[PDB]
Parts: structure tokens; C-alpha cells; sequence
DNA sequence: AAAAAAAAAAAAAAAAAAAAAAAAAAA
DNA sequence: TTTTTTTTTTTTTTTTTTTTTTTTTTT
């Protein structure tokens, strides 16, 4: 049912334009993937587009992935479709940090049929001296209405962008990328503030968007103000589109996670969606759209020492058991892939598939460089496909003792005694006389040569060597 | 626990004499990045942190060229300071200053340091101990908690003197055995082959000496012969008296009298020696034998740590793993004039170890050298987690580069819970710095710059609202 | 030192531009702008946790700050003992 | 003029975000950009006709891209009606976007002044998409990218077809491609024009191209007579005013620069943006000087061409020289400041330079001093003055000659081991100097032994000086 | 002189069998290679040096330059490198430089077998040395300066920066004057040989002077025994047969004239050894001149070039002096060079050496090779670059494309420069004239058996490889 | 025409000598 | 405090040993 009062918000977040825009599988994900979002936008007549932040995935966008932007959003975007909704905000002070502070559909040179408001994410933050992202491009062109961007460092103010359709008001507080720490410092130094309409303050939706970190510094959930009633989250990946709310917090926490697949974390291979939100007075049902052109994400993890039963350490031929092993996991990750595949054409044919093995008792890792090979033309990272990873005495004195009496007793020593020059090493290499190798040497043969005089010995080599050996027995 | 706060940096190559020149930086946590033109002084700070912590100077340079060149100061002299300020491990606050002076002297130079200081706070008070450049290591080297080896090699590694893992075998063994704290041993055995060589020397100059003697000692037992015979045909003629007589005289000469003695001497001390460096060379052969095995057996859970970050870093299906392995020389000897050292470090192409030496690219050797220097952190600076990278991504492609940005916020997000970890880059790269900014480590980067009097000088910048 | 020239048929007060403001309710009207003097300040209840965390980190901060100014000084610490 | 008129400003070389990062020479490009597009509202000019490099950098940085369009915005976009029609398909004149029509034509766009631009050199399209700036600010929709090159192997020009009136415009129009190619193309016949079979005499052809003028050379010879007004770029010495070469029926217009790129002696002269009046087959061209183009003074000094005060072996000339240089750029320093009042938009510090030519054998200053005096004057400190230029057997045989005759030879002959080393030289013989020792030695040692010498020390070095 | 093909096989990672026979075209004026890291950019380079000159590259054996026998699981990689190219005069040569690394136990032997040289289209069978002075003949360069300015490694870029005894082998190499030296030290090694040979004769002369005063005792005996006799008693008979036995024995017997001798030689070979030290003197002293007087000309290149390219204003110019020690003789055990390239901070000179920065030291190297190639390669006008802007920062990387896009304009004027860059850089390709020049690129990847590829890709594909 | 034994040249890399500062007497 | 002699490190030139190349000398 949608009336005359309700408020059909198509509520995306980290669409992540041009991520691996150079690879020649995964160039193209993110452009059709935002292009099914206008689509749907399109298609259910959303009287506005509120992206959560990090449309860009880097800090300066290359010109495919603006050009490209600005393709969809001018065709999605723009139309003669009216406007239902009310700005009734002084719109030099949401947006009046470009030479043209007014909403993009109330400029008297442009006809925009789906206004887009959006704030900024850690990967597009503003930057320079200037402080212009990708967002402020998007909206000096008039497509976007870049909002809530933080102009003093000391504090921040935020300023809702009021909107009101029929009956239902909405006061669209937003929130940029600041830092993580910083803003950590700030909502404990009571530095920022929320500034709620003075009168009918109980009349409005008070719908807050917000990109930072959450439970993963962390921004807590519960510095937030109490008087919100949605809290769209961004810079969080796994998709929770569904709204949560804890124990004690007197809002909904929205989590749409993302439009295409960044990290291999295990949170990430939720099956990604993307909200449709409404809005009538002051009750909310987001219902959840599901996207049929985001690749499929599908990992498993193996702790190689919790399996006993197949997996023995001290097994010769146990490397290729773990390759075996691997494979047979690969191929069951792929068919069951495969056969989630036939639901709808528009996914891409090449999944993603991580495999982290945890080997800590001992094991040695097969060959990743051979075993990816056997997946060149079957899945879309073929680099990593196996993660292998540990999670998270010995004193050379001893050893060269036993050295020496091992040799000492495997070799016949011919005039230093026993035990002698081991303590000399010793000597020299704990007390530092710097002369002791010397001095014993220099002492055994002067106490032998004097020996071998006083004892009137002729003078041949083996009579010499012989006495020699009996004073090293003696 | 242990970080590097700040800085004060006067006199010191490019940087200015006067004391309204002196620069000061404050490094952050866990991200510092400092940028500026071609010799502006970003090495010259780690340069500078470098000889405070361990006193040596940057590779290829003495005392005389790390101070500023009076010349160029038109001065007769030039006094240079470093203060530094820290926490040592158990994270009580010090700082230490190590004073300078170059002299111009006729056409040379002269260098000379002066005595630095040690300042600490106890019950509240400040304390200062003058102290002479060797206990300013020892016991900034105790307060740091990682030892002088690894404070040069691993943490703050010169730029000339990076891809240290990938040089020649007898110095990539110097590198280690310093590292491993093990040099002693090592002197041992060098104290070993010098006094094989000297008893060598000493035998060959005896058998010179022997033979002279044995034909004294022949020649005198002749002598003896003919006196004999001589005085029994007389006792049995004046002048066959005068012949006895002659020939005893004849016996009486130096050369003659002591004959005997001194060749048996000599045999005895020829023959101990002989046997005496015999017994050296086993000893010898058995230490180096030893110390072998210890570098092998502590290099086992390194190479195990270097294979986990060469597969998780390197983007190629080109080498499987790399590791340092060492073997020992079967046939060595204390008497050898040239040793040979199997120090290298190998790669793993396909089934198949080679050698990484004059076999590798530039990238390669870059990113070896990268991996080598942190698993060594993560071995020894545990106590200390500091690594200054001095442009890193040098001749790194793209995805080299974007993997190694990955693996150092993994180890920036490993490192920074429950311990700090400072991370010091010196880039010229914008993306690195953009790569390992996404995660919001980065407010305030350090512009380094000279001034119109051409010294260099230190300011801080802010990426938001600022240049960059 | 010419050109090829060859001759295709590309034919295919006053205006030509094609636009028309599409009206947005509230065009034209007085405009009824909210801001300034009516956005204040509200605040949150008790949140007695909430002021625990908040006030714990402030501490954790203030002690902070008490280090560094401890660092300060003694890195502005003149050598008394310079001499040599 | 009247309702029959074409009024076209033509600025050609913007090149914004030059110097971007300069803190002096910054914020230039944008602030003359803003006096072009004001000089365009003011004039009522039916479209404006912008000739290539409209940005300095092939991707243009956040600034550069962002003033761009809050220019374009603020200037192109607004109620004012449009007068002039577009005859052509819209799909090949502009096809090469998602949008294949003129943006005054789009219903969700209100342009007053629309901009026809071609590509240049330094922003043309690069990467897999074969994308340029142009396109970025064509997909915003205040641009109409026109003339791109779709095929490698030849190129085909159609006209952007404009009527304002009677007056009828065929709007040619050519990116800059890589100039040998363009050459190569141009000679084997594999450049054409696509003119109108309709009224084929009735059409005012201009031509917009960005290549250089002076195989690189792509000369004038190389365009047909059809067309009437050839507006050029890649060329910022100003040259607005057209001019008619004889054997040429088609004029040529030079635009320039609206900034000084390079310090050559061809941006010194004061840079206009013209204001065209095309009014059926009749032209009229009329210059508007820049007033916030920085000024470019320079001078170049040949010093081996002045033998009266440049004494090429002079001990102290070196300061002479000095002395020069420093008059020169103190008169230059000077007719800028006399030249810059009642121009309150001329930037204070000017553009200096200074071209010493020295090969009489002068050694150049010390630069850095003699740019440290200028320091805040100058909007270049650190490009102020140029400094530019357009055996062994032998030697050891006369080294060996002095070492002769100044030390006393003790044994070895005059001219022995000279003639040893230079037999090893090129003979390469390696045993040619240790010969002549050994044979020295055994000669004179057995002339020692026949005389049964006495062996003293010094008696023996008397008779090898007698030798 | 020119270079047009080249094919590379079982080199380095480069494939054995002959499907993996990579060709590779070198275009002009300017070729890019890119790929990924160990891809085989550098080993291009590798293979030009080594088929130029014969030499390996820098720590190489040719045991681990030759595919590893062990990668390929064979017990022999042959191994063949190509080049097709023009030489001075403009005729096509190609040489086919072949070797093979057969494995046999532990170790690796390797050995180089007969290339030939083709030009119409005889082929003949030729040696090493044969091939070496051909190539440097018909290249027009010397071998020194192939090795050092041209086609130098990537590790052996920073030469000019290194120690004094190293860079005056490189620069004595490169000015055609090596054999001089080889004098030098065989004059060396004659001088050490005598200087051992008087020590041990003289240890021996002490000797040989007892012997002869035990010899003249003896003898002094006879006489005055033999008077006594004369004068007159058996014993006085017996004496005397017993002293002329010990006359008889040859120790004493020939004592005075083997001192003699050997005395005589001593004197002659102390003077010899004085001789040899002052002609040691003064050949070096000549060699230092003629270091210095070759020199200084490029010497003004250095300066020019340094005062154009370097932005900054640490280093008025920089430069390179050679120093001959004077107190210098042939018995030294070690002696000192002073070849140091000299940085001038304002009026006073200091080694750069030691005392300057990564940027510098990268930028000067390219300034001394770039001088170098100015001065030697007229005939050979081709540079490779393997990433000139290692750590060059922005400024002075615009600098050196500026620098290096005038040498590319000025130095096509009558014959062709080729300036082969190794990067990964897209804006250094930009800057370096990416519309003027590069059409087609070249990308050095890896198949899936890891045997490098050589693929060449239109420009459209650039930023793929680069960042 | 081919083998192989031996002598010569190259160079990578370990060894060592000269310089200079540090330390240790030493008055 | 300063002088003077001995130690130690560095670093830059020297020496060595193995390998390849080449020469020769035979078959
Ligand atoms: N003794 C000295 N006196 C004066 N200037 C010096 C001296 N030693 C080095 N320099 C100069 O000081 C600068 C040092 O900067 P450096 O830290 O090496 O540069 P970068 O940070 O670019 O790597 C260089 O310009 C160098 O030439
Ligand atoms: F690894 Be290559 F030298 F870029
Ligand atoms: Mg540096
Ligand atoms: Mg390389
Ligand atoms: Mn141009």
C-alpha cells in the first residue's frame, strides 16, 4: 500500500564504484550492480535515493568510474517524473558548501526526477586543502545532494535535512566519514551535537545516516542519540538490511552491507541486498530486494589439528591427503555454486571461493602455486583460493659444547688435553680476556716443550710425537 | 612497549646551525608519513633516529660527512645535537641527546663527540647523567628492548643499505650472527685460524732455522770427532798438540759450543707445533660445525614465519615460497686463505630451491627483502615495534604494491591491540599513502622543506583542510 | 596539398531548447525555510551507562594528556650538563 | 547585432589546473576561464566554440574538474533563450555517449549559452572506454564533445549543421590526434569532410582544429579551400586576428593561450578571445583582450655578440655579466610595474625571463644567488635566468720526456721504458717491460762482474754512474 | 644505428621449448615496457647488453642467466638470443648469440657456443670475440659505454656514485685508455716482485758475508802457517793439509766472488726499483691528466644539464674531478683514487658521494649517463632506461620527462633515438609525450606455465600495467 | 676433423691495509 | 685538564679460487 503519505526510500550503501576495475572478471561487477539499483529505484517510483556512503572505492575516482556514474545517474536520475516532498530546511547549510547551496531537483535549469541524497565514506573522504570528494563532483554536476559533511575539526554540528511529504515528516541527519578515533574523541569529549527542529520535535521520523565502524577504533552504538528512530550503517560489509534493535537503545540499526563483494571475510558471504523503506507518520517496514547481478561468495575454513581422524601429523604422505582434501571442497563449494546458479542468469558464471586452512600441529602446506592452476577458467580469484595460516630454549652455548666433546671423542687429540680449549672458548666469549686461546695454547706448549727438554730426548719426529702422546696420557 | 615521541634535529646535514633552526617532529601512532622534494631531509631523520638509538652512522659515511660541512656553513666549526624522546619497555619516559662537532682543518676535516646526555624522571624530579657514547647504547639499547644488530638492520634500515637480505654470503652471515647475538663466538673462531696461521708461520720459520742447525750441529759432531781421535793419537808432536788446540778453538766458536742443544730445541718446539695446530684445525673445524647448526636451527622458525608472508604478499604464480638457508662447508680448514659461505637466500621455483642471488628482479628483490625485514620484526622486535620503511614500493608494479599496503594494515590491525606499533613511511607515492590511509590511520603528515637560506625544516600538514 | 571532399545528405524570439520546469510543490510560494534560531541543542535523558563510558574515557584521556605534558617538559628540558 | 547574427566567442587554450599546486602561479586557469565565460554572458553570444586542451592534465585532478563545472554551471546553465537550431544527426555529430544529442536539446536541461569544444593533445581520450575530460563534462551536460575520432584507420569529419536565421554554419570539427599518424593519414588519402548535398554553396564552413603549426609541422597546405574560418590551437602565441595566406582561400585563426604554459618567446604577447559576428558568408572577427592573464616578459642575450663590455677572457667579467642581468630584469621588473596600473585584475608579480647564450668561453653565476635577490617580484623564482650552449701516447710520451729531463735516471737508458709501455700498448707484447728490466739489470750487472768490482756500497753505484 | 627485432629464448624465465620464441620490436622514438614484477622488462635489457657485448649482467655467473635446467626438469637448456638491427651505415645485421647450461651433479657448467652474423643473408659461423668487435663496429659505440650509459642493469644504474677505484675503471674504460693501466699495474707488479726478491737476497747476503769472512780466516791460516813452514814441524804440516780441506769445501771455497755477485745484484736491482718508482709516478701522473683534460669537456654537460633538470636548490651544479695522489709510488700496498663526481652547495665544492640523497644520487647517475650519450653515442643514439623515476619525487620527475622529451626533439633532427623506458609509472609515461609518441606498447606477462611473454597492446590498454 | 689436457683471463667475494675516532693511560 | 699510545670499526682496495675460455698438442 503505498498512499499519498508514505515515503518509498531505496536505501543503498557502499556500492564501491570501480573496484577492481582493471581485472578482466570482476571490472565490470560494480557499474551492473549499481545499475540494478537505479533500476529498482526506478521500477518501485522511490520518491528518493539515501546512499549510506563509499560510493567510490578510491579516494580519487578514475574517469571510467565517473563517467560512468554519471551515465546511470543521469539516466535513472533525471526526468520529469514531479517531486512529492517538501524541503523545508535552510539549504544553505546542508548543502551550501558549493557555489549552488539548494537541493539538485529545485535548480531552475534541471529536471530531476529521483533526488539522490548521499554522504561521503572513508574511502571518498574529502581531501586537499579545498576538502572535495567524488560526492561534491557528483553534485556541482547536480545528480547527487552531497549532505552532513563535518566543516570544523574542534566540533561537529549536524544539521537535518528536512523533508516532509504529505502528512510525514523526516529530519535526515547525516554523517560523513571522520575518522575513527577522531570521532571516537569527539563523542566523548561531548563534542558533537544533534540539532532536532525546536518545536513539533515529536512529529518528525528522525532517520540518521551514518558511515563509521560498529562492534569491528569501533564507534559503540550507544554514543548515538536516543531520539533516532533508523540508523542506516555503512563501512560494514555484511548485510543485516534487516533492521535490529538491542536491549536499550530506542532506535533501529539498518545494515544494507554492500553492493559487491571487497574483502574475503566470512561475514561477506551473506547474500547481499538492498533496502526498499517506508515511511508514513511515524512508522517504518523496510523490506529487503535481493540482488541477482552481485557474484556469489563462498568460503569455508578448516582447522587442520581439530580432525584427528584423517589428518596425521607425523604421516609421510599426509601433504597430499591435504591437497586431496582441499580439492574435495573446492569442487563441492563450486557444484553447489552451480546449482544456486540456475535460480537466475544475471549472476556472474565465475564464483568466489576461499578456502583458509589452519595448519598448527605440525603440517606443511601443499603447493598453493599448483593446486590454484586446476581453477584458472572456473573461478573469479584464482590467486587466492587457499589462505594457509598459524594462528597466533635454544642457546648456542650448549650446542657448541656438545660439539666439542662429541669431536673430542670421535678424533684423538694430539697435545691440548681434554676439556681444555672448550673452556677457553668460554672463557673468552663470557669474560672477554680477549688472550685465553692464546694463553692456553702458548702455556701447553711451553709445559711440553720444557717437558720433552728436561726428559733428554733425541731429536726424531717419532720419539718426539711419542713422549708427546705419553705426556697427553699422563 | 616502546615508542618514539619526538625529535630535534640541529646541524645534521642539510639541517641548520643556528638554534632558531632547529626542527622538531612528533611522530604519530600507528602511521607516519613524511613527504618532500628530492633531498629535503626525510632519510636524514631516520638517519638521525638511527645514530641515537645505536650511534652508527649511515653506510658510506664517517663522522665527517653526517655533520654539516663547516664549508658550506662558511664557519670554522659546526656543533650538531639529536634529542630524542621515548618510552623505554616497561614505559617510563627518557630522553637522551647525543652531542657533535666537525673541525675544519687545513684540508681535511676532523669529527669528534662530544658527551651526551641521559634524562630521566624520578619521583618527580629530573635527572641528567652525562655519559660517553657507549653507555648512551648500552643503556638506550636495555631501555629500547632489541639490540643493536636489529635496531640498525631490521627496524631502521638505511635506503642504501635495504636489500641487505639479498647481498653476499659472508655478510648476509655477519648480518645474522649479529642478529642472533652470537658475534663472540664467531671472534672465537677467527681468534682460532689467526693463531693457526701465526704457530704456521712459526713452523716455517723453524724448519728454515732447522736446517742451518743441522748442518751447525753435523758439522760441530765432526769437529768433536777429529778432537777425539786427535788427542787419542797424541796421548799415544808439538805441533799435533797445536792442531789439538786449533781444533778445539775450532769448538770454541758460539756457533759450535751451544750445537747440540739448540737443535733439539728447535725439533721439540717444530713438532709441538706442528701437533699443536693439528689439534687447532679440528677444534676450529668443529666450532665452525657448531655455529652452523645453531644459525640453521634458529633460522627454522623464521623461514617458517617468512613463507607464511611471502605467500600471503607476493602476487605471482611465479615462486611458491622463499626461505634463508644456510650449509656448512664439509671440507674447511683452519689454514684455508679463503672461507666459503653458503648464506643465501633461496626461492622455490615450482618443486625446485634456487638461488634468490643475481636471480631475482628488482621487484622481487625489493619485496624479499620487505618480508625478510618483517618477519625478523616479528621474531626480535617484539618488545619494540617499530619499522621505518624508506619508500617501500620501490620498483613494485601495481598489485605488488596494493598486496604489500594490504599486509601492512594487517599487520598495522595485528600489532596495535594491547601493544603500539609505529609504522614510519617515507613515500613519494601517493596511492601507498592513500592505500593505508582507508582505514583512517592518517590526520597529520610531515612536509619536509627547505627554506631561502637552504636549511632543511619540518612542518606538519593536515590531509583534511590542507595540502597534501 | 588538398583535401577529399564528398557530399552526404546529414539534414535531418524563437526557440529550440526543449525544457520544462517540472513544478515541485512549493514553487513559487512563500518560502517557509527552517533553520537558525529553531534547531536547538536536545540532549539525551539520563543514560547513566552511557555517561559511565563517556566519563571512563574521559579519565583515560585526561590521563593522556597528563603524559604528554610530562613529555613536553622533558623534551623542552635544557642539558644542564652540555658542558660536554 | 541584429536576429541573423552568429555571435561565437572563441578561447582555445584554457588549460586549467596549470600550476594547480603553484601557491603564485596557482588559481590562474580557473580565474581566466571565469573572465571568458563573463565576457560570454556579457556579449550574448550564441554558443561558445572552445578549440582543445580545455584541461592541462590528461585526468584532471578533483579542483581542476570542479571549478570547471561550477563555472560551466554558474555561466552556461540558465533561462536565456537559444536561437539557433542543429540540422545534423545528433547521433554522429555527439554519438559517442549514452545521451546522443545536444544538451540544450535534452529536456532536463536549461543551457543558455551551449559549448562546442573538440579534444586536445593534452586531455585527449585514453584508457579501455576511450574516455577524455570532455566526456566527463559532456555526460554532466554542459559540453558537446564534437569531432572525436571513432576509426584509426581513417577519419571521417560531419559537421554539427547550425542556423541562426538564414545564415547557415557547418561546424567541422577534429580532436587532436598524435601528429605523425594525423600526417600519415592526411597523405594517404585517408582524411575526408562530409559536406551537405542540400544548399551545398549556402553553408559558412569553420574548421576547429588543435594541432601544431610550426611531419609534426602539419602544415596549412593540408586543408581544403570549402572551408572559410580555420580557428587552431596547440599553438598559444596569440595570433586572434585571421589572416589569409595567398595560396590559401581559407582564413586562419590562432586564438592562443589563456595562460603561459612554457616560458618560449611566443607567450609574451598579450593574450585575446575573439568575438566572431558570421553573418551568412560574412565574417567579422573582433579581439578582446585578457586582463588577468599574467604578464610574460623576456628577452634573449646572445654574449658572444657584444665585444665591447663581454671581454671573453676577463678575470672579473663573470660580474659584468651579473651586473647585465640584473638591469635587464630590473627594467622588466619595471615596464610591469608601469604597464600594470588601471589593470586591477593583472596579477602583481609578473613572468620573467632571461636566455644567456654564452660560447666564447663565460662561465655562468651562481643562478640560485642571483634568483634569491628577485625573490617576491617574480612570479617564477626558480626559473629566472637560462644558461645554454648551441691524447694518451701523446701525453705519456711528453710526460715521460719531463720526468726524464728532470729527474737524474739512475740505470734505465733515456727513452727505454717510454718506448717499453708504448710496445705494450699497442703490441699488446705483456713481457715487454719486464724484458727491458731483466735485460737492463743482466747487462749492466755482468759489465759490473767483468771489472771484478770491489762490492762497497758506494763504490758500486759510482761505477753505474759511470755506465 | 638502430636495433629492430629481437628474440629471446630460454633466458632467465623465458620458455625453452621453441613455442615460446618471444619476439619483441623496438619502435621509435620512444618504446614502453610494462608487466607485472618478474615478468622479464629488465631481462630484455639483459639480453640486448649481452648480445651487444657479451657480458653478463651484474652478479651473474651465465650459470643463473641461462634458463636453470632444474626449472625446466631437463639436464640441458639451450639457450638463443637475436638481434635484428642497422648499423652505422644503415645495413641489416643480425647476430644469434647461443649457450647452453648443462646440469651435471651438484653443480652447473656452462658454455657459450658459435653465434652468427647475418647480412645478402650470409650467414656465418663466428666466435665470441669475433661477434664482440663486430657488434662494436657496426653499433658505433665502444663497449664501455654500451655497458655503462646504454644498456646498464638496474642495479649497476647508480656507477657514477660509487667508490674512486671502481669509477675510474668505468670512466678509463670508457675513454678508451684501459691499457695504460694495464702498464701501470704490470709496472706494479715488477717493482713488488724485485722488492721480494732483495728481501729475501739480502736475508741471504748476511749469510754470504760470514762465509766469506770464515773463508778469509781460513785463508789467513794458510798463509801464515805455510811461512811458518817455509821458515823451517810435523804438525806445522798436518795444519796445513787440514786448512786447505776446509779451502776445498765449496762454502768457503768460492765465498768472495758469490757475495760478490750478489751484492752487485742488489745495488742494480735498488736502483731499478728507484727507477721503476719514478716512472710509477709519472704514468700516473700522465693518466690523472689525461682523465682531467678528457673530462672537463663533458664536464660543462654535467652542469648544464643538472642546472636545467634539478628542481631544487640545494646543488648549484654538479660535476666531476679527479685528483692524482702526490705522494704516490709503485711499493704502496694500497693506494687511493680520488675519482669523485663533485656537488657545489654555493661557492664550495663537497663530494656528493656519501653526502647526498636517493633522488639526487638516481638523478645524477641520469645526468652522467645522459652526458655520457651526448658525448659518445652520436653514432648510437639509443638510451634504455629501466625506471629512470625510481626515487625521483614529482617535481623533479616532470623535470626529467621535460629534459628527456627536448632530447627526444632535439636528437631526431638528422638520425634516430630510441629511449626505451622500463616503468610503472602512468604519469611519467604521460609527461613523456604519451599522445606524441607511444601508439603501441608493449606488456611482459607470464602464461600459465610461467614462461615470459612478450604481447604488444595498443595504447588503449596502458593503465592496466602502471599505476 | 675431433679430444682433451693445460695455461690464461674474469669476476664474485672474502681478506686486509690505511684512516680516523674512541678509549686508556699518563702525567 | 691535556697528551700520547693502543684498539676497534669502516671502507675501499687487494687477493683468491673457481669457472669458463682458449691454446696446444696430439689422435
Ligand atoms: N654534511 C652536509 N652538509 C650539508 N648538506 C649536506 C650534508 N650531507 C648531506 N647534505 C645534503 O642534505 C640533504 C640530505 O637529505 P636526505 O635526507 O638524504 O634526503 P631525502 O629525504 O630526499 O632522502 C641532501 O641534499 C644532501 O646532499
Ligand atoms: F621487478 Be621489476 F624490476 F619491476
Ligand atoms: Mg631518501
Ligand atoms: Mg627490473
Ligand atoms: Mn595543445
Amino acid at each position: 500500500l503505498d498512499d499519498e503519505n508514505t515515503f518509498k526510500i531505496l536505501v543503498a550503501t557502499d556500492i564501491h564504484l570501480g573496484f577492481m576495475e582493471k581485472d578482466a572478471v570482476r571490472g565490470n561487477d560494480t557499474f551492473v550492480t549499481l545499475d540494478e539499483i537505479l533500476r529498482l529505484a526506478q521500477e518501485n517510483e522511490v520518491d528518493f535515493i539515501l546512499l549510506g556512503g563509499d560510493l567510490f572505492h578510491e579516494n580519487k575516482p578514475s574517469r571510467k568510474t565517473l563517467h560512468t556514474c554519471l551515465e546511470l545517474l543521469r539516466k535513472y536520475c533525471m526526468g520529469d517524473r514531479p517531486v512529492q516532498f517538501e524541503i523545508l530546511s535552510d539549504q544553505s547549510v546542508n548543502f551550501g558548501f558549493s557555489k549552488f547551496p539548494w537541493v539538485n531537483y529545485q535548480d531552475g535549469n534541471l529536471n530531476i526526477s529521483i533526488p539522490v541524497f548521499s554522504i561521503h565514506g572513508n574511502n571518498d573522504d574529502p581531501t586537499g586543502a579545498d576538502a572535495l570528494c567524488a560526492l561534491d563532483i557528483l553534485s556541482c554536476a547536480g545528480f547527487v545532494n552531497h549532505f552532513g559533511r563535518s566543516m570544523s575539526v574542534e566540533k561537529i554540528d549536524i544539521s537535518p535535512v528536512l523533508l516532509q511529504k504529505g502528512s510525514t515528516k523526516i529530519a535526515l541527519y547525516g554523517l560523513g566519514s571522520i575518522p575513527d578515533e577522531r570521532l571516537y574523541r569527539m563523542f566523548v569529549n561531548k563534542k558533537v551535537t544533534m540539532l532536532r527542529p525546536k518545536e513539533d520535535e515529536n512529529s518528525w521520523f528522525n532517520l540518521f545516516v551514518i558511515h563509521q565502524n560498529r562492534s569491528k577504533n569501533f564507534i559503540p552504538e550507544q554514543f548515538l542519540d536516543d531520539f533516532i528512530d533508523l540508523v542506516i550503517w555503512g563501512h560494514e560489509h555484511e548485510c543485516k538490511i534487516a533492521p535490529t534493535k538491542n536491549e536499550q537503545q530506542l532506535f533501529y540499526i539498518s545494515q544494507p552491507g554492500s553492493s559487491v563483494v571487497t574483502s574475503l571475510s566470512p561475514g561477506e558471504a551473506v547474500k547481499k541486498h538492498v533496502g526498499l523503506l517506508r515511511i508514513k507518520g511515524r512508522k517504518m517496514n523496510m523490506h529487503k530486494i535481493p540482488l541477482h547481478t552481485v557474484r556469489q561468495f563462498f568460503m569455508e575454513d578448516i582447522v587442520l589439528a581439530n580432525h584427528p581422524d584423517i589428518f596425521n601429523p607425523d604421516n609421510p604422505k599426509v601433504t597430499q591427503a591435504i591437497q586431496s582434501f582441499c580439492l574435495e571442497k573446492i569442487e563441492e563449494m563450486l557444484e553447489n555454486a552451480e546449482r544456486e546458479r540456475l535460480g537466475n542468469s544475471h549472476q556472474p558464471e565465475k564464483p568466489l571461493v576461499r578456502l583458509r586452512v589452519d595448519y598448527s600441529g605440525g603440517f606443511e602446506p601443499f603447493s598453493v602455486l599448483r593446486f590454484s592452476q586446476k581453477f584458472v577458467d572456473r573461478v573469479a580469484n584464482p590467486k587466492d583460493i587457499i589462505h594457509f595460516f598459524r594462528h597466533r630454549t635454544l642457546r648456542v652455548e650448549d650446542l657448541v659444547k656438545q660439539y666439542f666433546q662429541t669431536a673430542e671423542k670421535n678424533v684423538q687429540l694430539s697435545l691440548l688435553t681434554e676439556r681444555g680449549m672448550g673452556e677457553a672458548v668460554q672463557e673468552f666469549v663470557d669474560k672477554e680476556e680477549k688472550d685465553a686461546i692464546e694463553e692456553l695454547v702458548k702455556y701447553q706448549l711451553e709445559k711440553t716443550q720444557r717437558f720433552l727438554k728436561e726428559r733428554h730426548i733425541d731429536a726424531l719426529e717419532d720419539k718426539i710425537d711419542e713422549e708427546v702422546r705419553r705426556f697427553r696420557e699422563t | 612497549m616502546s615508542r618514539i615521541e619526538k625529535m630535534s634535529i640541529l646541524g645534521v646535514r642539510s639541517f641548520g646551525i643556528e638554534d632558531k633552526d632547529k626542527q622538531i617532529i612528533t611522530f604519530f601512532s600507528p602511521l607516519t608519513i613524511l613527504v618532500g622534494p628530492n633531498g629535503a631531509g626525510k632519510t636524514t631523520i631516520i638517519e638521525c633516529l638511527k645514530y641515537i638509538c645505536t650511534g652508527d652512522f649511515p653506510p658510506g659515511t664517517k663522522g665527517n660527512t653526517f655533520v654539516h660541512d663547516p664549508k658550506v656553513a662558511q664557519e670554522t666549526d659546526v656543533r650538531a645535537q639529536i634529542r630524542l624522546q621515548f618510552r623505554d619497555v616497561n614505559g617510563e619516559l627518557i630522553a637522551v641527546q647525543r652531542s657533535m662537532v666537525c673541525t675544519q682543518k687545513s684540508k681535511k676535516t676532523e669529527f669528534k663527540t662530544l658527551e651526551g646526555v641521559i634524562t630521566r624522571t624520578k619521583h618527580g624530579e629530573k635527572v641528567s647523567l652525562s655519559s660517553k657514547c657507549a653507555e648512551i647504547d648500552r643503556e638506550m639499547i636495555s631501555s629500547l628492548g632489541v639490540s643493536k644488530a636489529v635496531l640498525n638492520n631490521v627496524i631502521f634500515c638505511h635506503q642504501e643499505d635495504s636489500n641487505w637480505p639479498l647481498s653476499e654470503g659472508k655478510a648476509l652471515k655477519q648480518k645474522f650472527d649479529e642478529i642472533f647475538s652470537a658475534t663472540r663466538y664467531i671472534k672465537a673462531l677467527e681468534t682460532l685460524r689467526q693463531v693457526r696461521q701465526t704457530q704456521g708461520q712459526k713452523v716455517k720459520e723453524y724448519q728454515m732455522e732447522l736446517k742451518y742447525l743441522k748442518q751447525y750441529k753435523e758439522k760441530a759432531c765432526e769437529i768433536r770427532d777429529q778432537i777425539t781421535s786427535k788427542e787419542a793419537q797424541l796421548t799415544s808432536q808439538k805441533g799435533y798438540e797445536e792442531e789439538i788446540i786449533h781444533f778445539k778453538k775450532e769448538l770454541r766458536e758460539p756457533q759450535f759450543r751451544d750445537a747440540e742443544e739448540k737443535y733439539r730445541e728447535m725439533m721439540i718446539v717444530m713438532r709441538t707445533t706442528e701437533l699443536v695446530n693439528k689439534d687447532l684445525d679440528i677444534y676450529y673445524k668443529t666450532l665452525d660445525q657448531a655455529i652452523m647448526k645453531f644459525h640453521s636451527m634458529k633460522m627454522e622458525e623464521i623461514n617458517k614465519i617468512i613463507r607464511d608472508l611471502w605467500r600471503s604478499t607476493y602476487r605471482g604464480q611465479d615462486i611458491e615460497y622463499i626461505e634463508i638457508r644456510s650449509d656448512a662447508d664439509e671440507n674447511v680448514s683452519a689454514s684455508d686463505k679463503r672461507r666459503n659461505y653458503n648464506y643465501r637466500v633461496v626461492m622455490l621455483k615450482g618443486d625446485t630451491a634456487l638461488d634468490m642471488r643475481g636471480r631475482c628482479s628488482a621487484g622481487q628483490k625489493v619485496l624479499a627483502s620487505l618480508i625478510i625485514r618483517l618477519a625478523l620484526a616479528e621474531t626480535f622486535c617484539l618488545n619494540c615495534g617499530i619499522i621505518a620503511l624508506d619508500e617501500p614500493t620501490t620498483n613494485l608494479d601495481r598489485e605488488n604494491i596494493e598486496s604489500l599496503a594490504h599486509a601492512l594494515v594487517e599487520i598495522i590491525k595485528s600489532r596495535s591491540q594491547q601493544r603500539n606499533f609505529q609504522l614510519l613511511v617515507i613515500t613519494h607515492d601517493e596511492d601507498f599513502v592513500e592505500l593505508l590511509g582507508r582505514s583512517e590511520y592518517v590526520e597529520k603528515f610531515y612536509r619536509i622543506k627547505k627554506n631561502i637560506d637552504q636549511c632543511s625544516e619540518i612542518v606538519k600538514c593536515s590531509v583534511s583542510s590542507l595540502g597534501f | 596539398k588538398l583535401l577529399l571532399t564528398e557530399f552526404r545528405s546529414l539534414v535531418i524570439l524563437k526557440n529550440f531548447k526543449k525544457f520544462k520546469k517540472v513544478t515541485y510543490p512549493g514553487a513559487g510560494k512563500l518560502p517557509h525555510i527552517i533553520g537558525g534560531s529553531d534547531l536547538i541543542a536536545h540532549h539525551a535523558r539520563k543514560n547513566t551507562e552511557l555517561e559511565e563510558w563517556l566519563r571512563q574515557e574521559m579519565e583515560v584521556q585526561n590521563q593522556h594528556a597528563k603524559e604528554e605534558s610530562l613529555a613536553d617538559d622533558l623534551f623542552r628540558y635544557n642539558p644542564y650538563l652540555k658542558r660536554r
